[PDB]
C-alpha cells in the first residue's frame, strides 16, 4: 500500500470538446477514422418494415433514390445486419418478436425508426393494441417522422445516422477522453 | 392498477427542504418527485439501480462515460425521465454538474483493474473524494456510497485497502453518507462470479478454493439498495448485504458442473507463477483478470457485526442454488418405449 | 401414422411480406396442412372509426390496403 | 507394409470392438480397404509393376459400390424402425 | 523447395490471420437471447427426428455408381490412341451396359416425387 | 528463393484482390441491368467497396448459438476457403505459367471442386436444427448431381487431347478452339458452371428455403467473410475452367508478323509484352465470362428442387450419353486418334 | 446519360480544381452556370446540358465538408 | 536436407493417431471427418511412395463421393450411440492387447519364407539398405501410370471392365429396387 498520493488534472476536456495533439493521439484517430468509415461506406439494415412505411423503404431500393449508391442492403437476417429498421406500426403481438430480432444482432449495433406509427404510437395512439412506439422496446438512435415520411426523409435519417457514426470514437473512448 | 411500491406515502419532503408530491398511479407514465443520480449506470449493477429507479418515474440522471452503452438504459424509464449527461472524472465542472439537481445521488465507480490512467487510488478513494466534495458542497440529501466487502485499511491487498480508505474520506467529508458493502454478486451475465465459471478454458487459482464468501443476487442487491434510498432512517449507517448461506468456490463450482451437466476445468498451479502470468496478461486492451484479485483468492468474507443486513429494510435474499439454473440455462448442452411406439409411424414416405 | 415436421413462415422473411406467420406442416416436402397466423399488424382500426367523424375516419381507409389508396377512399365515400 | 497392417489391424479391432454405434461399423469397414490398398500399391511400386495397380484400381470401384449397396441396406434397415440402437442391429 | 508447397502452406496462414483479426478485434458480449437459432424471429420446439421422401436419400445413394463410370472412364481417355480400334468397342459396350441402367433408372421414375394434390378425379354419381 | 516467394506474393495479391473487385462489379452491372447506379460514394468511382464491406465485416462480433458445435462453425469457413483458393495453381497465365507445373492438373483441379461440397454439407450441422439440416440437404445433392456432368463435360474434352496437363490441352488448342466444334457444350457446361456454384438462377437455399438467408444464415464478421470470398473464389475458378478447357486459355491470335515487324531479338521487354498479350487474353475471356454470370442472374427466376433434379438427372445427362457415344465414334470414323 | 464523353467534357468545361472538388463533392461531374448564391454560403447551379434525365438539370455546391 | 527423411514414418504415426480418434469420438460425424482426415493422410503416403497419380484418385472417389454419401446419410437419420465409458470397455481391454499383440506381430509374418518362425519376424525388420535407382534410357514416349492402367483394363483385362460394368449396374439396379415402393 505504498501509493497514497494522486496527481489527475482538474481541468480536462469532454470527449465532444477535445481536439487530438501527441502522436498517439493523431494515430487512435486516423485509426478510428478508418473504422467508422468502414462502418459508414457498408450500412446493413435488416428489412423489418412491415407496413405502409415498407413500401416507402422500397421507393429507397428504387431506380430515382437509390441505396446501393450508398453502400446499403438489405441482410433480411439479424445476424449480419448492422442496423434495424423498425418501418411500420408495432402491435402488443409483435413486441417479443421485435425484440428478438434486435437481440440477435451483433453487438455494434443501431437502429433508426421510420414513421410515425413507430415512434409513439401516431394513428394509432390510443388503441388497445399497439405499443406506443418501439421506445419502449429497443433502444432507438435516429427518429425519422413523416407518417409516410419521404424517402428523402428516410434518407436523410440514414446520413444523420453516417454522421452519429463519424464521432463514436470507438478508439478515442479506450484511451479515456 | 400499478402502484407505488417503493413510497411509502404520496407527500414526501427532502431533507434538504424540497416538497415531493407524487402524482397519479403507479407506472410508466407517472412521477415520484425524486431526482437520482446513478454514477456508473452503464455498469452491471446500476443498470439494474436505474431499471428499478426509472420504473416509477423518478428522473434518473445519468452522467455517462462512453456514449454507445448507456442507449441500453434509455429504454426503461418513460420520455423525459432519465436524462445522459457526459463526464469525465477528471473535469470537476461535470461531477459539479451532475449532482447540481438530484435529491439523491449513488456512485458505484469502482474498477478492478489498474488502467494507464488510473490506478486502484484514482478511482476508489479520489473519485469518491470528488464526488463527496461536490455532494458536500451543494447540500444533497441522501449520498450514498457503494464499497466492496472486506473492505478495510489493514488488508494486504490493494482493493480491499483503497476502498476502506474511500470509505474514511467519504465519512470525513460527508458525515450523513450512507456506506453500502456488498458481499460478491451473481446475476446474469456478471462480471466474474458465474460468467466466468460457465466458459472459460482452465479456471485457474491458487488457494485450493477453500476462500469462504457468500454471494447476493443483484437484483436482491438493486432492490435492497433502493429501499435503501427512500427511507431517513438509514442516515450515516453502514450495511453489508450477505446472502443466506456461506459457500466456497470448489462448491458453488460443483453446483454449477452440476447444472451444466458438464465438467468444468480445474488447474490450481502455485501462486507465484500464477502472479507473474496476472502481470503479464496485464500489458493487453481488454480487460482481464487482475493480479491483486489473486491476493483476494486468499481474503475470505469478514463481516462486521455492528452494521445492518437484510433483515433491517424488510428483505430476504434469494438463495444461490434455487437460481443458477436460470442463470447457467444457455451453457447447458441438452428407450425402448419410444421404440415400441415409433414403430407405427411413418419415416420414408 | 404419418407425424408431421412443422415450422412458420415467422414475421422476419422476406418472400412472407412482413406480417404473415405461417405453420406449415410437412411431411417430406409436400404441404399437408397450413395454418395462417394473423394479427401481427392489426390495430382496431374499426373500434377507433367509431369515436371519430366520417370526415376524420377518412385516413382509416387509405392507411389501410396501403398499395391502393385512392380505392379505399372511394369504397367508403361511395 | 506398415503403415498398411496397422491400418488394417487397429480397423478391425475398432470394427470388432464397437458397441457404440453402427457408423462407425461402417467406417471400420472403409478404413480397413484402405489399409489393404496401401500394402498392395507398396508391393506395386517395390515391384515395377501396374499388375497391383490393376487389382488396386478395381478394389476401389468395389468398395465403391459397397459403400452404395450398404447404405442403402442401412436406409431400408430404418425405414422400418425409426431409430438405430447404439448397441446394434 | 517449389512455388507450389508455399501456395498450400500460405493460403491457410492468411485464412488464420483473418479468423484472428476477428477474434482479437471484435467485442464478445454475448447473453442467452442473442444465443439460440434464427427461424424468422420466432423460437419453437425442434423436433427430434423427422420424415424425409426416397428421393432425397436415392439422389445420393444413386450419385456414387454413377460417379464411379465417370471414373472408370478416365483411364481411357489417356490411353485411346494406343487401344486403335479394339478398346474402342470395349469402351463402347462399357458405356452401353451402363445406359441400359440408366434408362431402367429413367424408367421407375426413381428421383421423381409424387403430389398428393389430386384434383378429385371421380365424378359425381348420384343415389 | 527469393523468385519463388515474390512470383507466389504477386499472383496472390492478384487474384485476392481480383475476387474482391468482382463483387464490386457484380452490384455495379446489376444496377446498370435495372437502370440504376452502383456504389459511388466510397471511393472516387466507387472503387474499394469491397474494401469497406471487407473492414467493417472484420469488425462485426461472431456469434456462435447454444445448439451449435462451436469448432466445425469456424472450421467450414476455413476448409472452404481454403479448397476455393487451393484450386488458383494450377491455372496457366501462358505457356507453362503456373504455380506448380505438373502433369495432371486436370485430375487435381478436378480433386479440388469436389472438396468443395463439404464446406456445405458439414456446415448444416453446425447449429442442428431440422429446418436448417433438410436445407443443407437440398443444397449438398444439388451440388453433387451437377459436379456429375461437369466431370463429364471435362472427361469429353480430354477425350481430344488425352492428356491430363493443361498448358498442352491450350497448345493443343492453337489450331481451332474447342468451343467452335462443340458448341451445345458450352452451353451446357455453362449452365453446369452456374450450378456448381449454386448461383441464382439455379438457386433454392439463399432465398426460398426455410432459412432467409441460406445454409449460413446464423453467421457473423469471419465466418461471413470466407463463405463470401469463397463463392466469387468459385465464380473465377469456374471461369477459368471454361477458360482453358472450352475457350482458348491464352490464345487470341497469331502473331507472329507483328513481332517480325517489331522487334530483333528475345529480351525481357519481349518476354514482358509476350506475356501481356497472352493473360490479356485470358484476362478478356474469364471478364467476358464472369459477365455472362451475373448477365444470367439477372433476366431469371428460379427454381423448384423437383424442377432442378428433373432438369439434371432426366434431361441433360442422357443427352450426355448420346454425348458420349458421339464423340469417340467420330474419331473412330476418321482415322484420328490424339497420340500422348 | 452514362457514357465517358459526357464526363470528359464537363470536366474539361468545369476545370481540374473544381473538377477534383466535385469528384470529392459527388461522383458525378456537372457543369452549370450559377443561378445563385446561399445566406449560408452554397452556391447553386442549373444545367442547359442536351443529354440531361429529368430531375438532373439543379444542384447545389455546399461549403462545409459536414453538409446537410 | 535430412529434415525431409522421416516423413513415411511421420504418416505412418500419424495414421496411427487418426484411428484412436475415428473409434473413440462422442459426437459420431467428428469421427467420419477423422476418417476424412485419414483419407487424406492416405494420400500423403501415395504421393510420398512415388503414386502421385492416386492420391488424387483417392481425394476425389473416397472423399469426394464415399464420405459425402456417409455424411449425407448421418445428417437426416437417426443413430443413438454411447460415449467410451471405462466401465463398458475396460472388459474388452484384454482381448484387445491379445489380439493387438497376436495379429500385428502375424501379419508381419507373412512376408518371408524361413521355416523358423522367429527369422520370418526379423526379416520385417531388415529394410535399412537403400535401394540404387539407376538410369535407363529405353523409354521413348510418356506412358504414365494412368496410360498403362487404361492398356490393361482395356485389353489384357477387358472381362474384368465388363463384369465390372455388371457390378456398376448391379449398384444402380439395387439402392433403387429396395427404396421404390413401386405403387
Ligand atoms: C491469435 C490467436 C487468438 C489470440 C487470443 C484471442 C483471445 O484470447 O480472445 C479470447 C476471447 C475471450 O472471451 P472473453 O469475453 O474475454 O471471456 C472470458 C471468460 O469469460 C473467462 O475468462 P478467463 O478467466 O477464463 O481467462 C481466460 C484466459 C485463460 O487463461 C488460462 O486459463 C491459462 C492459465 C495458465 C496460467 C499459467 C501459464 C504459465 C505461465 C506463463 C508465463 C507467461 O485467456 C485469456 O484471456 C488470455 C489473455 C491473453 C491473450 C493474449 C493475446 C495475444 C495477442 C494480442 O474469446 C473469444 O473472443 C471467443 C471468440 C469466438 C472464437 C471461437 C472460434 C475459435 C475457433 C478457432 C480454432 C482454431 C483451430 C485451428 C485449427
Ligand atoms: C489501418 C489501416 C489498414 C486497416 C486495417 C483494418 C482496420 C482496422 C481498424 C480497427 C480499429 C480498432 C477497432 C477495434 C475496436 O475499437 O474495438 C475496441 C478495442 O479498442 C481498442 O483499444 C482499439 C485498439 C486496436 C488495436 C489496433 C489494431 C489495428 C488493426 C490491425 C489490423 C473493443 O474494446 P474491447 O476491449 O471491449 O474488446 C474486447 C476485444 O475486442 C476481444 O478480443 C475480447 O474477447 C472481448 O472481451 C472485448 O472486450
Ligand atoms: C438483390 O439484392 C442483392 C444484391 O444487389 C444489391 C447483392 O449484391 C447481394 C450480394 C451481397 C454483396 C455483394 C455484399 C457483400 C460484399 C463483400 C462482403 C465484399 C467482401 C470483400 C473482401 C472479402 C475483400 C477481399 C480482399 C482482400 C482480402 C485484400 C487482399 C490483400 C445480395 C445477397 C442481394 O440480395
Ligand atoms: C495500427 C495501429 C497499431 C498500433 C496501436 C497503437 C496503440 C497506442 C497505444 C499507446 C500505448 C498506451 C498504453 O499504455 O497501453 C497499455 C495497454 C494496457 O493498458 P490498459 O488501458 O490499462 O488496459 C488494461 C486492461 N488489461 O496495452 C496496450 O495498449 C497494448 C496494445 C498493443 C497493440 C499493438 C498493435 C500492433
Ligand atoms: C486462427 C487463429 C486461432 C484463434 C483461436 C483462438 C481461440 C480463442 C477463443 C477462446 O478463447 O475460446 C472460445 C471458446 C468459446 O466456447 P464457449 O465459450 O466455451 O461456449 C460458448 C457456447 N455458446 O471457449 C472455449 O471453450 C475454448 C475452446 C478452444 C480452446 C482454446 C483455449 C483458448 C485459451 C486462450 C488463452
Ligand atoms: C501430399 C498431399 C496429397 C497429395 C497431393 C499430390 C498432388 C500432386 O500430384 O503433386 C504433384 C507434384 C509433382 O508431380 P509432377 O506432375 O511429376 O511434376 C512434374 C514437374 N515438371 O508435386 C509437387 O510439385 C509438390 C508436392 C506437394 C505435396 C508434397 C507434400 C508432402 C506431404 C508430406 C506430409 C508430411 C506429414
Ligand atoms: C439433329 C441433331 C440433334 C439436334 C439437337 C441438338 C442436341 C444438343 C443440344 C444441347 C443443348 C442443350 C442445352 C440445355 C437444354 C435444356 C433443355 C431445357 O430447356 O429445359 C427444359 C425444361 C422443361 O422440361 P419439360 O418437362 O420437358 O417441359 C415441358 C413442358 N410441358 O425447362 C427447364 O428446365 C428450365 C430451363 C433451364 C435452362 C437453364 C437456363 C440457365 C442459364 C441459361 C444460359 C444462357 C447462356 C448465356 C451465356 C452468354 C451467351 C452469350
Ligand atoms: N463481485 C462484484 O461485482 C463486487 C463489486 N462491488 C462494487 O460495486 C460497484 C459496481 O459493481 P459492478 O457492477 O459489479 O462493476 P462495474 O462494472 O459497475 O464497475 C465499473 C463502473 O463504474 C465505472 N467506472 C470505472 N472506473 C471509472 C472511472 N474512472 N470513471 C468513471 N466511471 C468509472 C464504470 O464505467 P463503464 O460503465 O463505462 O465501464 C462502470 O460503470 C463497484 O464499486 C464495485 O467495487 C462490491 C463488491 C464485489
Ligand atoms: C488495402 C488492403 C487492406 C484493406 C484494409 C484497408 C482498407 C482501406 C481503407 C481506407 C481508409 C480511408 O480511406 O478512410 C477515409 C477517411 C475519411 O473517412 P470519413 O471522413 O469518415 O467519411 C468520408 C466518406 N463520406 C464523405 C462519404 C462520408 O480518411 C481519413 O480520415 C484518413 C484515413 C487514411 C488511412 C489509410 C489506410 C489505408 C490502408
Ligand atoms: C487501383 C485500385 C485502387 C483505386 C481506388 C482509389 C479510391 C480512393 O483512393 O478513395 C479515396 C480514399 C477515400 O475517399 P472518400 O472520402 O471515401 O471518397 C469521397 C468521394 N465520394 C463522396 C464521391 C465518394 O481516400 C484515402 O485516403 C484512401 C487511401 C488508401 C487507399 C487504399 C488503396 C487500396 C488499393
Ligand atoms: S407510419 Fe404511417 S404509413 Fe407507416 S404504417 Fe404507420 S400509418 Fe402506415
Amino acid at each position: 500500500p505504498r501509493v497514497s498520493s494522486s496527481s489527475m488534472p482538474t481541468d480536462f476536456p469532454l470527449p465532444s470538446q477535445q481536439k487530438p495533439n501527441s502522436a498517439v493521439d493523431y494515430t487512435l484517430t486516423t485509426l478510428d477514422a478508418v473504422a467508422n468509415w468502414a462502418r459508414q461506406g457498408s450500412f446493413w439494415p435488416v428489412t423489418f418494415g412491415l407496413a405502409c412505411c415498407a413500401v416507402e423503404m422500397m421507393h429507397v431500393s428504387a431506380p430515382r433514390y437509390d441505396q446501393d449508391r450508398l453502400g446499403i442492403i438489405f441482410r433480411a437476417s439479424p445476424r449480419q445486419s448492422d442496423i434495424m429498421i423498425v418501418a411500420g406500426t408495432l402491435t402488443n403481438k409483435m413486441a417479443p418478436v421485435l425484440r428478438q430480432v434486435y437481440d440477435q444482432m451483433p453487438e455494434p449495433r443501431w437502429v433508426i425508426s421510420m414513421g410515425s406509427c413507430a415512434n409513439g404510437g401516431g394513428y394509432y395512439h390510443f388503441s388497445y393494441s399497439v405499443v406506443r412506439g418501439c421506445d419502449r422496446i429497443v433502444p432507438v438512435d435516429v427518429y425519422v417522422p413523416g407518417c409516410p415520411p419521404t424517402s428523402e426523409a428516410l434518407m436523410y435519417g440514414v446520413f444523420q445516422l453516417q454522421r452519429k457514426m463519424r464521432n463514436t470514437k470507438i478508439t478515442r473512448m479506450w484511451y479515456r477522453k | 392498477m400499478n402502484s407505488f411500491e417503493n413510497l411509502a406515502q404520496d407527500v414526501n419532503i427532502t431533507r434538504s427542504g424540497k416538497t415531493l408530491i407524487a402524482k397519479g398511479t403507479g407506472g410508466r407514465s407517472s412521477r415520484t418527485g425524486y431526482t437520482a443520480t446513478v454514477f456508473g449506470a452503464n455498469g452491471f449493477l446500476g443498470s439494474y439501480l436505474t431499471a428499478k429507479l426509472a420504473k416509477h418515474g423518478t428522473t434518473v440522471v445519468v452522467p455517462y462515460r462512453e456514449e454507445m452503452a448507456k442507449r441500453h438504459l434509455k429504454v426503461t424509464g418513460d420520455l423525459g425521465v432519465v436524462n445522459f449527461l457526459e463526464m469525465d472524472l477528471r473535469n470537476l465542472e461535470s461531477i459539479d454538474e451532475a449532482v447540481r439537481h438530484s435529491d439523491i445521488v449513488v456512485n458505484l465507480i469502482g474498477r478492478e483493474y489498474e488502467t494507464k490512467n488510473f490506478n486502484y487510488y484514482d478511482v476508489h478513494v479520489e473519485g469518491a473524494r470528488r464526488i463527496a466534495e461536490a455532494v458536500k458542497k451543494h447540500n444533497i440529501a441522501r449520498y450514498i456510497h457503494v464499497s466492496a466487502f472486506n473492505a478495510e485499511i489493514d488488508s494486504p491487498s490493494e482493493f480491499n485497502h483503497t476502498k476502506g480508505l474511500g470509505e474514511q474520506v467519504t465519512k470525513d467529508i460527508v458525515p450523513w453518507a450512507t456506506i453500502v458493502r456488498p458481499a460478491p454478486m451473481f446475476g446474469r451475465e456478471d462480471k466474474w462470479f458465474l460468467d466466468r465459471m460457465a466458459r472459460s478454458p482452465c479456471l485457474v487459482s491458487a488457494n485450493k478454493f477453500q476462500e469462504t464468501s457468500n454471494p447476493v443476487h443483484v437484483i436482491d442487491v438493486a432492490a435492497a439498495l433502493e429501499r435503501i434510498c427512500f427511507d431517513d432512517s438509514t442516515v450515516a449507517q453502514t450495511f453489508e448485504l450477505y446472502g443466506p448461506q456461506k459457500f466456497t468456490q470448489k462448491q458453488i463450482i460443483d453446483m454449477v458442473s452440476e447444472t451444466l451437466r458438464k465438467e468444468v476445468r480445474h488447474i490450481e498451479l502455485p501462486k507465484a507463477l500464477y502472479q507473474a502470468y496476472t502481470k503479464a496478461t496485464q500489458a493487453i486492451w481488454w480487460p482481464t483478470y487482475s493480479p491483486d484479485q489473486v491476493e483476494r483468492q486468499f481474503l475470505s468474507q469478514k463481516i462486521d457485526p455492528s452494521a445492518k443486513t437484510f433483515n433491517d429494510l424488510d428483505l430476504t435474499p434469494m438463495e444461490l442454488p434455487d437460481l443458477m439454473f436460470k442463470l447457467i440455462r444457455p451453457y447447458r448442452v441438452n428407450v425402448s418405449q419410444l421404440e415400441n411406439k415409433e414403430k407405427t409411424f411413418v419415416h420414408i414416405l | 401414422r404419418i407425424r408431421a415436421f412443422t415450422i412458420n413462415f415467422g414475421p422476419q422473411h422476406p418472400a412472407a411480406h412482413g406480417v404473415l406467420r405461417l405453420i406449415l406442416e410437412l411431411s417430406g416436402e409436400e404441404i399437408i396442412r397450413s395454418d395462417p397466423h394473423v394479427g401481427l399488424l392489426h390495430r382496431g382500426t374499426e373500434k377507433l372509426i367509431e369515436y371519430k367523424t366520417y370526415m376524420q375516419a377518412l385516413p382509416y381507409f387509405d392507411r389501410l390496403d396501403y398499395v391502393s389508396m385512392m380505392t379505399n377512399e372511394q369504397v367508403f365515400s361511395l | 507394409m506398415f503403415i498398411g497392417t496397422i491400418i488394417l489391424v487397429l480397423s478391425f479391432l475398432g470394427f470388432v470392438f464397437n458397441r457404440r454405434n453402427i457408423i462407425l461399423a461402417f467406417i471400420c469397414l472403409e478404413t480397413m480397404l484402405l489399409g489393404i490398398n496401401l500394402i498392395l500399391l507398396r508391393n506395386s511400386v517395390l515391384f515395377d509393376d501396374i499388375s497391383g495397380s490393376l487389382f488396386a484400381i478395381v478394389i476401389i470401384i468395389l468398395a465403391g459400390v459397397e459403400s452404395a449397396i450398404g447404405l442403402s441396406l442401412l436406409v431400408s434397415y430404418y425405414r422400418l424402425r425409426g431409430v438405430i440402437n447404439s448397441y446394434g442391429i | 523447395m517449389n512455388t507450389f508447397i508455399i501456395f498450400i502452406i500460405l493460403i491457410p496462414i492468411v485464412g488464420f490471420a483473418l479468423l484472428a483479426v476477428n477474434i482479437l478485434l471484435a467485442v464478445y458480449k454475448p447473453y442467452n437471447e442473442k444465443l439460440g437459432a434464427f427461424e424468422c424471429g420466432l423460437t419453437s420446439f425442434n423436433q427430434t427426428r423427422l420424415a424425409f421422401n426416397a428421393a432425397f436419400i436415392l439422389v445420393a445413394i444413386l450419385f456414387l455408381p454413377f460417379d464411379l463410370e465417370i471414373s472408370t472412364l478416365l483411364p481411357y481417355v489417356m490411353s485411346i490412341y494406343l487401344v486403335s480400334n479394339y478398346g474402342f468397342t470395349i469402351v463402347l459396350l462399357f458405356l452401353l451396359i451402363l445406359i441400359i441402367g440408366f434408362v431402367y433408372e429413367i424408367n421407375t421414375n426413381a428421383l421423381k416425387i409424387n403430389k398428393h394434390n389430386k384434383p378429385n378425379t371421380d365424378s359425381l354419381i348420384y343415389k | 528463393m527469393i523468385i519463388n516467394i515474390v512470383e507466389i506474393l504477386i499472383f496472390l495479391v492478384c487474384v485476392l484482390f481480383s475476387v474482391a473487385y468482382l463483387t464490386v462489379a457484380e452490384r455495379k452491372t446489376l444496377a446498370y441491368m435495372q437502370r440504376r447506379l452502383g456504389p459511388n460514394f466510397v471511393g472516387y468511382y466507387g472503387l474499394l467497396q469491397a474494401f469497406a464491406d471487407a473492414v467493417k465485416l472484420l469488425l462485426k462480433e461472431i456469434v456462435l448459438p447454444k445448439e451449435s458445435n462451436y469448432i466445425i462453425l469456424v472450421i467450414s469457413p476455413l476448409i472452404t476457403l481454403i479448397t476455393a483458393l487451393i484450386g488458383w495453381v494450377v491455372i496457366p497465365l501462358g505457356p507453362g505459367i503456373t504455380l506448380g507445373e505438373l502433369n495432371l492438373g486436370i485430375l487435381f483441379s478436378l480433386a479440388i471442386g469436389s472438396l468443395g461440397v463439404f464446406g456445405s454439407l458439414l456446415s448444416g450441422w453446425s447449429s442442428n436444427s431440422k429446418y436448417s439440416l433438410l436445407g443443407s440437404i437440398r443444397s449438398t445433392a444439388q451440388l453433387i448431381s451437377y459436379e456429375l456432368i461437369l466431370t463429364s463435360i471435362f472427361i469429353i474434352i480430354i477425350m481430344f487431347v488425352s492428356s491430363l496437363n493443361i498448358t498442352t490441352i491450350i497448345e493443343t488448342q492453337r489450331v481451332v478452339w474447342y468451343c467452335i466444334p462443340l458448341l451445345p457444350l458450352l452451353l451446357i457446361f455453362f449452365i453446369a458452371s452456374v450450378a456448381e456454384t449454386a448461383r441464382p438462377p439455379f438457386d433454392l437455399t439463399e432465398s426460398e428455403s426455410e432459412l432467409v438467408a441460406g445454409y449460413f444464415t446464423e453467421y457473423s464478421g469471419s465466418p461471413f467473410v470466407f463463405f463470401f470470398l469463397a463463392e466469387y473464389s468459385n465464380i473465377i475458378l469456374i471461369s477459368a475452367f471454361n477458360g482453358y478447357l472450352l475457350l482458348g486459355g491464352y490464345l487470341s491470335f497469331n502473331y507472329s508478323y507483328l513481332f517480325n515487324i517489331l522487334f530483333n531479338d528475345y529480351s525481357y521487354v519481349s518476354f514482358l509484352f509476350e506475356g501481356l498479350i497472352n493473360s490479356s487474353a485470358y484476362a478478356i475471356k474469364l471478364v467476358f465470362l464472369m459477365f455472362s454470370f451475373i448477365w444470367v442472374r439477372a433476366a431469371f427466376p428460379r427454381f423448384t428442387y423437383d424442377n432442378l433434379i428433373n432438369f439434371c438427372w432426366i434431361i441433360l445427362l442422357p443427352l450426355l450419353f448420346g454425348i458420349f457415344l458421339i464423340i469417340p465414334s467420330t474419331l473412330y470414323i476418321f482415322d484420328s486418334f490424339p497420340t500422348l | 446519360s452514362s457514357s465517358l464523353y459526357r464526363v470528359l467534357r464537363n470536366a474539361w468545361e468545369v476545370g481540374p480544381r473544381s473538377y477534383w472538388k466535385q469528384l470529392n463533392s459527388i461522383g458525378d461531374t456537372k457543369s452549370g452556370r450559377l443561378v445563385g448564391t446561399d445566406i449560408y454560403g452554397n452556391k447553386f447551379y442549373e444545367t442547359d446540358h442536351q443529354d440531361e434525365i429529368h430531375l438532373r438539370t439543379r444542384y447545389v455546391e455546399y461549403k462545409e465538408k459536414d453538409y446537410d | 536436407m535430412y529434415l525431409t527423411y522421416y516423413f513415411i514414418e511421420i504418416t505412418i504415426f500419424l495414421a496411427i493417431l487418426c484411428t484412436i480418434f475415428i473409434i473413440s469420438a462422442k459426437n459420431p460425424m467428428v469421427s467420419i471427418l477423422y476418417m476424412i482426415a485419414l483419407f487424406v493422410i492416405a494420400a500423403m503416403y501415395l504421393y510420398l511412395i512415388g503414386l502421385g497419380i492416386f492420391s488424387l484418385l483417392y481425394i476425389m472417389i473416397y472423399i469426394g463421393a464415399i464420405a459425402v454419401l456417409f455424411l449425407f446419410i448421418i445428417t437426416l437419420l437417426d443413430i443413438n450411440s454411447t460415449e467410451l465409458s471405462v466401465k463398458s470397455n475396460i472388459r474388452d481391454l484384454p482381448l484387445v492387447l491379445i489380439s493387438l499383440i497376436v495379429l500385428t506381430i502375424s501379419g508381419l509374418m507373412i512376408y518371408s519364407n524361413d521355416s523358423i518362425l522367429i527369422n520370418k519376424l526379423l526379416e520385417a525388420f531388415g529394410n535399412d539398405y537403400n535401394t540404387i535407382i539407376t538410369q535407363d534410357w529405353f523409354n521413348i514416349e510418356n506412358t504414365t501410370l494412368l496410360t498403362t492402367i487404361g492398356n490393361v483394363l482395356l485389353t489384357n483385362n477387358a472381362f474384368i471392365l465388363l463384369v465390372l460394368a455388371i457390378v456398376l449396374l448391379l449398384g444402380i439396379i439395387g439402392p433403387i429396387s429396395i427404396t421404390m415402393k413401386h405403387k
